[PDB]
Order: C-alpha cells, then structure tokens, then sequence
RNA sequence: CCUCCGCAUAAGCCUGCGUCAGAUAACAACUGACAAUUAACAGCCCAAUAUCUACAAUCAACCAACAAGUCAUUAUUACCCUCACUGUCAACCCAACACAGGCAUGCUCAUAAGGAAAGGUUAAAAAAAGUAAAAGGAACUCGGCAAAUCUUACCCC
RNA sequence: GCUACCUAAGAACAGCUAAAAGAGCACACCCGUCUAUGUAGCAAAAUAGUGGGAAGAUUUAUAGGUAGAGGCGACAAACCUA
RNA sequence: GCUAAACCUAGCCCCAAACCCACUCCACCUUACUACCAGACAACCUUAGCCAAACCAUUUACCCAAAUAAAGUAUAGGCGAUA
C-alpha cells in the first residue's frame, strides 16, 4: 500500500523507539502431526518443560485440558470474554469470538466416550524475541450439543436435545519465559480426511461471475 | 461615473505616502508608531 | 571532484546507513587549530552531500536513510564554532578586555527604548556623513507616557502569570492531601 | 454573570404541559402559548 | 510545539500522534502530583510490583517510563487487547496492548526479596547516590539498559567516515596565543606585505 | 438549553478548617484587650478602606485621593470619568427633587 | 488593498525598486561611466583550501571514546598554562620589567598590525 | 455551564420519569 | 560568509581571505531537461557566481567555465488553521556550465519478527465460503 | 459561428488550471508534495575646479509665422582594475465575486492570434430586443417621444 | 493613489474637406443629449441604440504640491477615497 | 430519527506585596528590517468644548504629596446655579 503513500506525499520515518511489542503467543504453530487415517523430539520437549518448571506432569494433564475445553465453551455460551482471554490465546481469541457476534450459542459437555490422550509435544527455540513457547497435543473424543440461535432468536442449525458424537485435535500452548504464563487454547488440526459437519437447513445460493459488458 | 474604484494601486506613492520614514519625520506620526506597537500591531508601517 | 556530493555508492538504495558518534567540544579544544580548520571542510563536505541526498529523497518522495546523522555533523560544526569563538574571545580580553568583538553602545533611540546600537563600517566621520545624522538618536518628552503604558502592559502581564501560578498551586494542592 | 435562573425549563413546560392539546405553533412555543392559556383560563 | 500539550502513550512527532493532537486541538490540561527528578527514584528496566487495579496483585519489568505525565508502562501487566490487522475486509489480529501505571500505583522491589518495598534516597559514603530499601536496607542498583544514541557500545566497529579512537584522543594543540587566520597563513607560507588601513566606526 | 444532563460533582465543605474553626476570633481585642487595638486596623485590604464605609463614588474619590498618585493612567483615565458620570448623576438625575 | 505582513522584497516594487533593493547579496565591486561595472580581486573573496592528503581525522567519531567533562577555555586559564612557564622561569633565572612585554607576547596597542582583534577585520 | 445542582437534580427526576414511561418495567 | 560582517576595504590594502566559511549548496536533479555539461545547485541568497566559482575551484578541485543565478520564490498562498499566511523559504539556484569534457549526469540514488507473523497468520487465514452461510467455522459440530 | 479582439511592454498582485495523489452546473481555479523564471533585455552610475552654450520643431529645403520652443562643451589635475547584484512564472490589476464595469503604451485593422450566444424539451399568456405589412400617413401625442426618411423656413435666449 | 486646481518632464490624435483655422465630415479617443431595459440590477450608476467634440481652453500615463477656523473652485454652495 | 442538546478547563477580574524592562550571529530612519562617502536640518506656548444653569453670553468640582475631624464652616459667585 506503498504506491498510493508515494503518489500523495504522506512520506514518514520508520517506527524507531525503545518500546518493544510484548505479546504472549505465537502466530501458527510449530509442528503438526498428521494424523492417521483413524517420540524422543517428545521426551526432549518434555524435559525442557520440567527444567522450565519442575512441578509438571504427563499424566494429569488431560483432566485440565477437559477442564479448560469445558469452561472455555460455557464461557462463549455466558459471553465470558475475560474468562476466555485468561484462558485462551490472543491467536485463538479471534476466530472463536468473530462470527458468534451478534447471535448466542449453546453448549454442552455431555460425557466423554474416550478419555483425552496427548499426541506431540513441541519447544520452541531461543530466537523468539529472546522468549520461549511450549506446545501440546491431545485428542478428545466425546458427544456434546450446540444450537445456535441469530440475532432474532431463531434456530440456525444443531439441536440442544441430541447430541453428537466428535473428535478433534486441541493444541494447548504456554509461555515458559514468565511465571505468569499458563496453558491455552491455540488452534486446531481440523484434518482433510475428517468429515463435514452438518449442513445448516437453509438454503443458499451464490453469484456467479459479473461478466463485465462483454460475452464471455 | 462609478466609484469603488478610487484605489489605483502604486508602491512608490504607497510607501512615500506611508512609508516608515514619513512618520518618523513627522513628530506625530512618532505617536502614531507609538500607539500602534502599544496595540500591539503586527506592521507599524504600510 | 563530483562524487564526493554523494556517499558511497554501495549504500545507495540502503535503508539504513551507518554512522558514529558526533564530536565533542571538549575534543575539539583538546585538539590544535589547523586540524579544526581541516575538519571544518571536511565536514562541509559532508552536510552537503548529506542534504543534496535529503533533497533527492524528498523529490523522490521517500525518506532519508539516517536523519541522525544530519543533526551530528551540525552540533558537530557548532562545537567546532563555539571552540573557536571561546579561544578568540580568550584572546581578546587578555589583549584589550572587550567581550563582544564588535563596537556598540547603549543608545536610546526616538521610541525611548535603549537598544545596544552597533557600528558599522564607514570611510568618512559621523560629522561629515549626512545620512548618520538623521537616525536621531533621542528621545523627546511626549514618548514618557508611551514608556509608562508600556511599563504598565509588562507590569499586568508579569501580575497575570503569578496569579495564575499561584492558583494552579492553589488547586492542586487542595486536591492532593499533601 | 453572577445570579442566574436554572429552572426555566420547568416554569416554561407547565404552561407548555396545559396548552399541550393546542394546535399548530401553539402548543410548541411558549409566547404564543402564554397569551393562548391564560385566555382558555 | 503548542502549550498544555498532551504526552500520550505515542511519542511526540509520530503520525498518530499527529493525528490525536492536531495543532489547533484545545482540550482540557492533566493533573499531575509534583515530583522534582531528584525525587524521582523509577527508571527503566527495574523490577516493579502492582497490588491495585487490574491484575493487581503481582510484579513484572519496566517496559518503559513517561516522566511528563508520570506514567510506567510495564510487560505484559494491566493489558487489554486492540486488533492491528487492516479491518476493511480481513478481521484484524489480535495482540495485547499495555496501559500506563503511576508512581503512585506502582512501588519497587527488591531483587533478593522481591517483595514491594518503598524507598530512600540517600548518598553512600562513596557517593555520589545511592537508593535504599525499607527497614531492612538494601542496596538497590540502577536497571542496564541499551542507550537510544548508540546501539552497542561494545560491539560497535568503526567505519570508513569514523574516526579512530586513539586519533581523537591524541591532542596536538599549542597554546601559541595567536589567531588562528594567522596560524593557518603561516601554515601556508603565504604572505601579504599590505597592511589593513583604519576605518571609522559608528 | 441551560440545563445539565449530568449531575455536577459534589462540592466538598470541610465546615471544620483552619479559618472556619478560627473564624471572627480576635474581633473584640478592642473591649476585653484593654484597647490596645481597634477593630479597623485588624482588617485586611485595600488600603483606601480599612474601617471606612462608602458608596461608588465616595469609594472612588477616596480611591484617587489616596492610591491615585500610583495608579496606571488608564485606569485614572476610567476613574475620572466614572466620577464625573457619578457625580453629575446623582446631583442632577433621579427623583425626590 | 495592499499587503503589509509579507516581507518587503526586490519582487514587489516597480523597476527602479526592482533594482536598487538587493536581496541580501554582500559587495563585490562597484560601478561608474555609464553602468560600467569593476569588480577588484581585492574585494573578492579567497577561500583558503588545505590538503587533505595525510589526514586521518573523520568527521564522525566512534562511540569507544570515553566521555570527557566539559573545560570552556578561559583567559586565566590559558594565560597559566602557556605564559606562566615563560614568566616564572625569566622571573626565577634572569631579570624582566612591564617593559619589552612584547617578547613575553603582547599587542599594546592594535593599529598596524594586518588581523586586528578590536575591532576585527578578519572573518570567522 | 449554569452553576448549581438543584435544577440538575430535578431534570434528573423528570428524566427517569420519562424514561420509566417510555419502558416501564413489568 | 553568510551573517558576517565584511571588512571594509579602501584602495591600496590587503585582500579579504575567508578560512572557515559557512556558505552550504545542494546538487539536485532538475526538472527541465537541461544539456550534459550543465549542472544545478540549490543554495541561499548571499551567496553569488564569482564566490561559488571559487568555491567550487578550491573546495572540490573541478573546473568552472561558466554559472548563472536565478531567485524562486516560495509560495505564500498556503494558509494554516489560524489563517495565517505560511511561506516557503526563498531559494537562489545556480546553474553551472561545466569545463571541457566533464559531461556531468546526476546519478540514481535510490534504485532499489511482527510482520512474519502477521503475514503468516493472515496467509493461513481462509475466507469463508458462502455455503457455509456465515455460521462460525470453529465448532465441529 | 463570432471576434470592437489578440500579442507584448509598462503599472499592478505575487506562484494563483505546470507534474503527482485526493476527496470534494460539472467536480480543477480546493488541499499535501514536487519542480520552476538562468541576461545580452530593463534597472542598479558618472572625481573635482573654473569655464562654454543668441540662431526651434513641422521629411526642414522654400514660403510662412507666433503661443518663441526638448538635447552641445571646453583648459588643468587624478585615473591599475573589470561585467558583479537585482526583475524575468501565471488563465494575473482596480471594482466585496471567475463582476457585461475601468485601465497607459508599440504592432496587427481583420486578423498566422483568441473565443462559444443554445443544460435538454414545448413553442401558452404577459414582458424585453428586432423583422415585415393592405389603405390612410401625425388624425396618436403635453410634445413627431420612439422608429422611419435624408428635409424647408421663421422666432426667444 | 478617486476628485478640483497647479508644478516637472513625457505620449496620442487615421482618413476625407478646407488647405490659415480655439473651422467642417469622420476613426481611435473624451463626454453623456434623448429613448428603452435594468432597480438586491452585470453594475452601491451599468447595457443597446442615438448623439456633442474629436490639432486643442484637447485627452492622458508618471512623480510632486495645495488638508478642514481649511484646500481647490471657467460659484454648480461643485469636488476634497462610494 | 436527524439536526441538535449537555459538560470544565483554558484563562481572566479585583486587592495586597514587591519596583520593572531590554542576543551581545546579521539587518533595520534611503522606499525601515537595505554591508560602504562632504549635511550643517533641529523641542520647550493658558488646552478647548460637551454639559449644568431648565435659554445663554460671567460662571460650571476633575486632584498633585496624612487617612478621620474642623467643614461643606470661613469665603467667592449673572450673591444663581454652583465652587
Ligand atoms: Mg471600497
Ligand atoms: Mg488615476
Ligand atoms: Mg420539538
Ligand atoms: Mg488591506
Ligand atoms: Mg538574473
Ligand atoms: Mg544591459
Ligand atoms: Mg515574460
Ligand atoms: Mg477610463
Ligand atoms: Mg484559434
Ligand atoms: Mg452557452
Ligand atoms: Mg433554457
Ligand atoms: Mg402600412
Ligand atoms: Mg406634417
Ligand atoms: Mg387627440
Ligand atoms: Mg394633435
Ligand atoms: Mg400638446
Ligand atoms: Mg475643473
Ligand atoms: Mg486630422
Ligand atoms: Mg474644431
Ligand atoms: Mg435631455
Ligand atoms: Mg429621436
Ligand atoms: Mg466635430
Ligand atoms: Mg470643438
Ligand atoms: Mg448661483
Ligand atoms: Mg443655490
Ligand atoms: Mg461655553
């Protein structure tokens, strides 16, 4: 958008201060195991973590990650957004609370059919503006509800009564640098292979090319 | 015939007319300097 | 001969240029005389090719690379100038004892101000030469009321700026316990 | 300025409230109300 | 600048600052308490702890400081969230944005107990300053810190146009007492057998 | 409109401070201070009234009579003509004549 | 009608204005016998131009110099320390007066020397 | 501004009688 | 020198020298097509031919075989918020006409982490196709 | 299709439709940035003392006058060098406006230069400016005002 | 700096008659006789046509002078910045 | 529902106390802000008037050196207003 800045005369300086831009996740992710059709880079991982902090576990990990999961969606349910902030990233935040604007949302943990069970864990390196980033993967497995209703309080799709059953790839992330930090939401896997989701019952269309004033 | 035309515009009769030196030959135009700096005025002379 | 207006070409179409600290004033008078002269070239070289590039940017419609470096090599002739004049000066006093290189007097002029008249270069005396003779340098009685209103301006704005000063004290002492 | 009156506004809309039902600039002015309500009085 | 300007988080000169304080904008002046810069004791880069307002309750590093209107803006502690991503057709990401902290809000801490510990300004028998702690007196130092002017001081090389060093300190003056036009003419060896006549002066 | 939306800030009346606790204190040192002082010199103010009561243009001839001599032209400019204009109304303007 | 805050110029006035006025350009010559114009070398400047070659000083300074506390020169001080050494050892060693002051250094008075100081000819 | 708070006051009853009115509560 | 006093001089004296001068030019690229050997400077009012001759002689060390002066005048018509009339600064310009075969040409100059992850996120950004029907594409189910 | 206009100099204002971007009768004459008019043209002058200067112009020859006219040097002294500085743009100035008004000079006297009376439609009244008119030809009218035509004689001041 | 008058040195007046002209016809030019339009007008005095003069007591550019108990005035009690 | 409406600061006024002002880089009395030449060029003057007197003509407070009082007395005055 440099050209039109040239052309009018809007000519600056570049950004120079002190001040540096602190933030507390990392844009995409680091690596992503492909899932099926259905490591020692782990143990190293998981070593970095306990030298970070030494009062962690493996095994107790997946109960918090529910924990996190269930709250976080009771929160969009509530419209909890401090909640959601303190317990998911600035990276997650956005495509989780962009389109539910303007319209409720439903949510319910009905049980869980398998228990969640952690897949990869990654590190991040030291050229991360002098910071640190520890990764996490894990499977859930349960049958939930969602019913979504518009601005107008009019069902979209889903039904609150029967659930579903579903599976999903979470990715949890924590900034090992601060004391602070603690373990959210990132992104999600979401896999080729995997199936779509229900369809919406409305219908809908879509234009076709604008064939400016010539045959094509 | 029609009037609104009595400025026909001349720098040197503009300055000689009333031009720093006029007024600060006259004593009064002394005053005149005088109480437009006490105003505060911008251009003590034309 | 030419190119001398312009750095090095490697650093054309560079964002960013390197370039050192300014000069000291106490450098400069630690160092001798015919050294500063040199220097006062060669930085004069270097601002102008410094600002024929800040030109080009600007025809360009771009910005420069390291602004900075402009305003070093100018406090950098400033000290070079300021050391100068304080050795000048120096000499002076120490020679006759004047101050300012320059004749003048305290003079009051038709307006009553008093003002430091400075002298000029002239070939024949103040009493021969005719246009001197017409600066009037005086003031007659009817100036002493102008004087006093202008006292009484400077005497309103002064009381105006401690007035206010005071209540700006005043209020924010109150708001604040202490 | 050291004395000035605040409650125009409510001395001014109780006339205004009894010639609410009048027609035309009436009942939306306050001088062409006053000399208006007083007569209906 | 104009007066009863108003020094926000952006620096003066800057295009959004610019375009938040236009030079015909008149808005109301800020209160701030007295504080003399002997008294000011809160530099860049040390350790400070906030138990008031949101996320009270916890301690974290200087980001930087404004001295103007006595605010510290501090990592990641009392942020909210602001987007930076062009909003005309994508969304606009996400990032957290810091707020400001006055010196009254925030105390400093001590390194070994890092707990909030107010302060005393006295000199060492050394000099020429020195700041204490609170009834268990430490010795706190002062926050390093890389300088605006000079990236490294350390790891800096000199350049083509930079002079070395021991060239600038090596000194070759001579107090000779004479004028430096006639210094350089020597310097020459020109000459000018005319002597300059007098003029008057008036 | 003159009326304010808002509700203004609450005016805070400390009725216990340094001059409100100490107020009128020292006014009849004259009677139980064995006269030592009068009431009028104990006053702050303008020194054309300590202990003196006046109308406008009682207060404005008094004014130049006394603090005239150092007053800025201008404002004995404004001054005199604000007694002469005092002076020629009330003697020759008004009723009960 | 007219402006008055715009600065007073060459370009303003009629054509005798327009060339009697001068805009800021110093003397160099001057004229006589129908508008015929002589310029003097006298008069013309002389830009005094050393060599370059042999020299090391740069005119940017590396930031490895360490920082030196400000010392404004002054008379005292350069009467001390470089005319101090002369006077004390002729005092000490052999015999002086306030006469023949001029070998110690000294201008008693200006007049007939080329670089006066009070009033000064030079420039800079 | 026009000084005092006894007008603010009473414009402020008013006000929430209108809005009261305009969405009365059940 | 500029904001200097001369000394004056009387028929039969020395010569006025100058040592440290104050005098400052610009090469700039001009906007008329003017010949090869020409050049321009953009300099202040005092200066003039002869002096920036010399100057150009014993600074740089180039041969001058000619120069012309011009004067331009800053617009005075922009107008702040006060109404005040702003003025561009006055500017002499110098034109030189170079020695023999110099046949100058003013050159070319200019020829030719956050943004990471911004550009990494917004190009893992997918737009959201129209059959989805503006329903958030988070859920699963 | 018009040009009773134009070009330039002077006087006058001072960057005021040149390049780039913008939103904003129509939206460039509006804003931000960029560049600009280069002296030979015209200004910017004359060392002193004393001294000289009867005889217009009108194609200046004759004639012819009256209002009696716009121009010259000389002897002496002293006199080295040199062309620097300034204006150079525009659709422009005075009239509150992009005002049918006013404006000196040289050339062009119908233009080689410069311009566009109509936003589109219908062709009602009344109104303005023109064109044509049967027979009569001032009978209108305070008055041959106006228009048309090319005409005589007499009174008052 | 409009206007009345004056001062210094300047400029303009085709062509046709008479062939001398404070003469005639008539451009440019100056003025404003009559009619109509316009009347918040294009215009705080104009437009269109018609008219008087147009080598002179002419018109006009430039700079200067005359300042209110006054100036100037071919006295219209005119003009002296609408 | 728009147009709008609302704000509280800037600052200012009255007093008191205290006496106050000037780049010293360049330029500025010629046509001010202009680097540089033979002139003999210099100020010291009651204020008046409006108004009041129901006209107006003598006259009609306006300070020049302690606030109060004497005293609005002695006095003056078309012996009137008034001072
Ligand atoms: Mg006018
Ligand atoms: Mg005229
Ligand atoms: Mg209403
Ligand atoms: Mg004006
Ligand atoms: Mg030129
Ligand atoms: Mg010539
Ligand atoms: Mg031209
Ligand atoms: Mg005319
Ligand atoms: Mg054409
Ligand atoms: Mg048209
Ligand atoms: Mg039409
Ligand atoms: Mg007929
Ligand atoms: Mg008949
Ligand atoms: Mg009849
Ligand atoms: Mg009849
Ligand atoms: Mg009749
Ligand atoms: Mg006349
Ligand atoms: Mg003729
Ligand atoms: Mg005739
Ligand atoms: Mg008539
Ligand atoms: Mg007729
Ligand atoms: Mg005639
Ligand atoms: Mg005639
Ligand atoms: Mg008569
Ligand atoms: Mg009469
Ligand atoms: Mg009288």
């Amino acid at each position: 958008f440099m050209q039109h800045a040239r052309k009018a005369g809007l000519v600056i300086p570049p950004e120079k201060s002190d001040r540096s831009i602190h933030l507390a996740c990392t844009a995409g992710i680091f690596d992503a195991y492909v899932p099926p059709e259905g490591t020692m880079a782990s143990q190293v991982s998981i070593r970095r973590i306990k030298d970070y902090d030494a009062n962690f576990k493996i095994k107790d990990f997946p109960e918090k990650a529910k924990d996190i999961f269930i709250e976080a969606h009771l929160c969009l349910n509530n419209s909890d957004h401090d909640r959601l902030h303190t317990l998911v990233t600035e990276h997650c935040f956005p495509d989780m609370t962009w389109d539910i604007k303007y319209k409720t949302v439903r949510w319910s943990f009905v049980e869980s059919l398998e228990p969640s069970h952690v897949v990869q864990v990654r590190c991040s390196s030291m050229m991360n503006q002098g910071n640190v980033y520890g990764q996490i993967t894990v499977r859930m497995h349960t049958r939930q509800t969602l019913a979504i209703y518009d601005r107008f309080g009019r069902l979209m799709y889903g039904q609150e009564d029967v659930p579903k059953d579903v599976l999903e790839y979470v990715v949890f992330e924590k900034q090992l640098t601060n004391p602070y930090g603690s373990w959210r939401m990132h992104t999600k896997i979401v896999p080729p292979w995997a199936p779509p989701k229900q369809p919406i019952l409305k219908t809908v269309m879509i234009p076709g090319p604008q064939l400016k004033p010539e045959e094509e | 015939k029609a009037r609104g035309n009595e400025y026909q515009p001349s720098n040197i009769k503009r300055k000689n007319k009333h031009g720093w030196v006029r007024r600060l030959s006259t004593p009064a135009g002394v005053q005149v300097i005088l109480r437009r700096m006490l105003k505060g005025r911008k251009s003590l002379s034309h | 001969g030419l190119e001398e207006f312009f750095d090095d070409p490697k650093n054309w179409g560079q964002e960013k240029v390197k370039s050192g600290a300014a000069w000291t004033c106490q450098q400069l008078r630690n160092k001798s005389n015919e050294d500063l002269h040199k220097l006062w070239y060669v930085l004069l070289k270097e601002r102008n090719m410094l600002l024929t590039l800040e030109q080009e940017a600007k025809r360009q419609r771009l910005p420069m690379p390291s602004p900075e470096r402009l305003d070093k090599v100018v406090d950098s002739m400033d000290a070079l100038d300021k050391v100068v004049q304080e050795r000048e000066d120096a000499l002076r006093l120490l020679q006759t004892g004047q101050e300012r290189a320059r004749p003048g007097a305290w003079r009051r002029d038709i307006f009553g101000r008093i003002i430091w008249h400075k002298f000029k270069q002239w070939v024949i005396p103040w009493h021969l030469n005719k246009r001197y003779n017409r600066k009037r340098f005086f003031a007659l009685p009817y100036v002493d009321h102008f004087l006093r209103l202008e006292r009484e301006k400077r005497a309103r704005i002064k009381a105006r700026k401690e007035n206010l000063e005071r209540k700006k004290a005043k209020i924010l002492l109150k708001k604040f316990p202490h | 300025l050291r004395n000035r009156v605040t409650d125009r506004y409510f001395r001014i809309q109780e006339v205004l409230k009894h010639a609410r039902h009048f027609r035309g600039r009436k009942n939306r002015c306050y001088r062409l109300a006053v000399r208006t309500v007083i007569r209906a009085f | 600048l104009p007066p009863h300007y108003r020094y926000g988080m952006s620096p003066p000169g800057s295009v959004a600052d610019k375009r938040k304080n236009p030079p015909w904008i008149r808005r109301r002046p800020v209160v701030v308490e007295p504080i003399s810069d002997e008294d000011w004791y809160l530099f860049c880069g040390d350790t400070v702890e906030i138990l008031e307002g949101k996320d009270a309750g916890k301690q974290g590093k200087v980001v930087q400081v404004i001295r103007q209107r006595n605010w510290v803006v501090v990592g990641g502690l009392n942020t909210h969230y602001r987007y930076i991503g062009k909003t005309m057709d994508y969304r606009g990401t996400m990032i957290p944005s810091e707020a400001p902290l006055l010196h009254r809000q925030v105390k400093l801490v001590d390194p070994m107990d890092r707990k909030p510990t107010e302060i005393e300004w006295r000199f060492t028998e050394a000099g020429e300053r020195v700041r204490v702690s609170t009834r268990s007196g430490r010795i706190i130092p002062k926050p390093e810190f890389p300088r605006a002017d000079g990236i490294v001081p350390e790891t800096w090389i000199d350049g083509p146009k930079d002079t070395s060093v021991e060239d600038a300190l090596e000194r070759t003056y001579v107090p000779c007492l004479k004028t430096l036009q006639e210094e350089v003419m020597e310097a020459m060896g020109i000459k000018e057998t005319r002597k300059y006549k007098k003029v008057y002066w008036y | 409109i003159g009326i304010r939306l808002t509700l203004p800030p609450p005016k805070v009346v400390d009725r216990w401070n340094e001059k409100r606790a100490m107020f009128g204190v020292y006014d009849n040192i004259g009677i139980l201070g064995n006269f030592e002082k009068h009431p009028k010199e104990l006053i702050r103010g303008p020194i054309w009234l300590r202990g003196w009561k006046g109308n406008e243009l009682q207060r404005c001839i008094r004014k130049r009579k006394m603090v005239g001599s150092r007053m800025f032209a201008d404002d004995l400019h404004n001054l005199n003509k604000r007694i002469r204009y005092l002076y020629k109304h009330f003697n020759r303007h008004g009723k009960f004549r | 009608g007219a402006d008055r805050m715009s600065k007073w110029t060459s370009k303003r006035g009629p054509r005798s204005f327009r060339g009697r006025k001068g805009r800021g350009a110093k003397g160099i010559g001057f004229l006589t016998s129908g508008w015929r114009f002589v310029q003097i070398k006298e008069m013309v400047p002389e830009f005094v131009v050393p060599d370059l070659t042999g020299f090391k000083l740069k005119p940017y300074v590396s930031y490895l110099a360490p920082e030196s506390e400000e010392t404004p020169l002054t008379a005292a001080q350069l009467f001390s320390e470089a005319v101090a050494p002369a006077i004390e050892k002729d005092f000490k060693d052999g015999t002086f007066d306030p006469d023949n002051l001029e070998k110690y250094g000294f201008e008693p008075t200006q007049e007939g020397k080329l670089f006066q100081l009070y009033p000064r000819n030079f420039l800079r | 501004v026009k000084k005092g708070f006894r007008a603010a006051f009473r414009f402020q009853k008013e006000l929430e009688r209108q809005r009261l009115l305009r969405c009365p509560p059940p | 020198a500029r904001n200097v006093v001369y000394p004056l001089y009387r028929l039969g004296g020395p010569q006025l020298r100058v040592f440290r001068t104050n005098f400052f030019i610009q090469l700039v690229r001009p906007g008329v097509a003017q010949p090869e050997d020409t050049v321009q400077f953009r300099i202040p009012m005092e200066m003039t031919r002869v002096d920036l001759r010399n100057y150009l002689e014993g600074i740089y060390n180039v041969p001058v075989a000619a120069v012309r002066t011009r004067v331009q005048h800053g617009s005075n018509k922009r107008r702040d918020h006060r109404n005040v009339r702003i003025k561009k600064p006055d500017y002499k310009v110098a034109y030189v006409q170079l020695a023999h075969g110099q046949t100058f040409t003013f050159p070319d100059l200019f020829p030719e982490d956050l943004y990471s992850m911004l550009e990494e996120e917004r190009q893992q950004r997918q737009s959201s196709d129209p059959r989805r029907g503006g329903v958030p594409s988070w859920f699963g189910l």
